[PDB]
């Protein structure tokens, strides 16, 4: 959101980055630096390997979809142990061709129902993104990480709607007192207000 | 096989059909009458309801796949209380807009791996047929009912393919002493040979 001059802050941000498709690309790079999402393809593959070693295959598949690589998500989730996960990966595999057919045809319907009824939040995210393709159903529920929601709102979003998402989420977290809002507010006086609401909620 | 006039036996078989595409259509209809498969679509839906009330949703979906109503199979498996059955319903639902495609698109690979690794034989043959639209991977599965295998072979396969399948299955069951070869061979001297092999095998 910006705020001794706009050109001065832009050039110092450029000299921080030196270490588009948008009018504000350096601000996006600063936001990715702050959020810890300034990563390359090798870094994402390393993160996939790390999360696979940690044992959260659902989180690995969710991160693979967050990056936008759905064949990679299918490959990651299919190379697991639990037959339940292999079935889930088999369901997700469908999308690799069901992309140019916008119409109710049961598969999307069953996927919406299963996204409603499953318990794992990452699998709920993965099905709600696979069926009825829309980023907004991913970045509004509080069941997943706010850092991940910022990662998907910074990589695939327009600057017109990113401001609306950031304003709505900040005005949510400040009055709700959640600690995850430090992503948006930082260690600022607004962060002190967030921590004050957190204290008033939890002690 | 048939085997004192050919016209007389054909006309009495036609009379038997009259009691209740191919030149051997009368013999195919007699075979379906013998095996107990000549049943209407409304009674097929009633049988679906009967098996659903019994609780064998895998058997109901196997019969639906056997008859060829894949959307009805997805509808049947989706109306189940088991999350594994719902995941299998979604995976089978990834087939309706997916038959007009070539192979090796990840989804058929996952379905082939599932059909190889899964334990339930009905779900095995469901995955096998849905992955590859051929019936030679279904007609030879030993862990399904030979009455059902005869039914799908009489419904779908051609004359030469049905003759080869019948010869292979009869020559297998006569030497192996399987009690379900009595459907193929009847209570005949060959049926007594089959029962003799069953006696020699089991006492």
């Amino acid at each position: 959101n910006g705020i001794l001059s706009d050109k001065q802050l832009n050039k110092e941000m450029e000299k921080i980055i030196k270490l588009a498709g948008s009018p504000k690309y350096v601000q996006r790079r600063l936001c990715l630096i702050i959020s810890g999402w300034d990563l390359s393809r090798s870094d994402y593959e390393d993160k996939y390997n790390i999360i696979m070693k940690n044992g959260h295959y659902e989180k690995a598949a969710a991160w693979a979809v967050f990056f936008g690589d759905i064949p990679k998500a299918v490959e990651i989730l299919g190379s697991a142990k639990k037959e339940r996960l292999r079935l889930i990966a088999t369901a997700i595999a469908g999308y690799l061709a069901y992309k140019d057919l916008p119409g109710n045809n049961a598969w999307r319907q069953q996927c919406r129902k299963m996204s409603s009824e499953l318990d794992d939040p990452y699998l709920r995210v993965i099905f709600a993104f696979i069926a009825d393709n829309d980023w907004w159903d991913i970045l509004y529920e509080p069941a997943i990480s706010l850092r991940e929601r910022l990662g998907v709102a910074l990589r695939f979003l327009n600057d017109t709607d990113l401001t609306t998402f950031l304003d709505r989420t900040s005005s949510t977290v400040i009055e709700n007192g959640e600690l995850e809002g430090l992503i948006l507010t930082g260690i600022t006086p607004n962060g002190i207000d967030l921590l004050q609401s957190y204290v008033n909620k939890t002690s | 096989n048939g085997i004192l006039s050919d016209k007389q036996l054909n006309k009495e078989m036609e009379k038997i059909i009259k009691l209740r595409g191919s030149p051997k259509y009368v013999q195919r209809r007699l075979c379906l009458i013998i095996s107990g498969w000549d049943l209407s679509r409304s009674d097929y839906e009633d049988k679906y309801n009967i098996i659903m009330k019994n609780g064998h949703y895998e058997k109901a979906a196997a019969w639906a796949v056997f008859f060829g109503d894949i959307p009805k199979a997805v509808e049947i498996l989706g109306s189940a209380k088991k999350e594994r059955l719902r995941l299998i319903a979604t995976a089978i639902a990834g087939y309706l807009a997916y038959k007009d495609l070539p192979g090796n698109n990840a989804w058929r690979q996952q379905c082939r791996k599932m059909s190889s690794e899964l334990d339930d034989p009905y779900l095995r043959v469901i995955f096998a047929f849905i992955a590859d639209n051929d019936w030679w991977d279904i007609l030879y599965e030993p862990a399904i009912s030979l009455r059902e295998r005869l039914g799908v072979a009489l419904r779908f396969l051609n004359d030469t393919d049905l003759t080869t399948f019948l010869d292979r299955t009869s020559s297998t069951v006569i030497e192996n002493g399987e009690l379900e070869g009595l459907i193929l061979t009847g209570i005949t001297p060959n049926g007594i040979d089959l029962l003799q092999s069953y006696v020699n095998k089991t006492s």
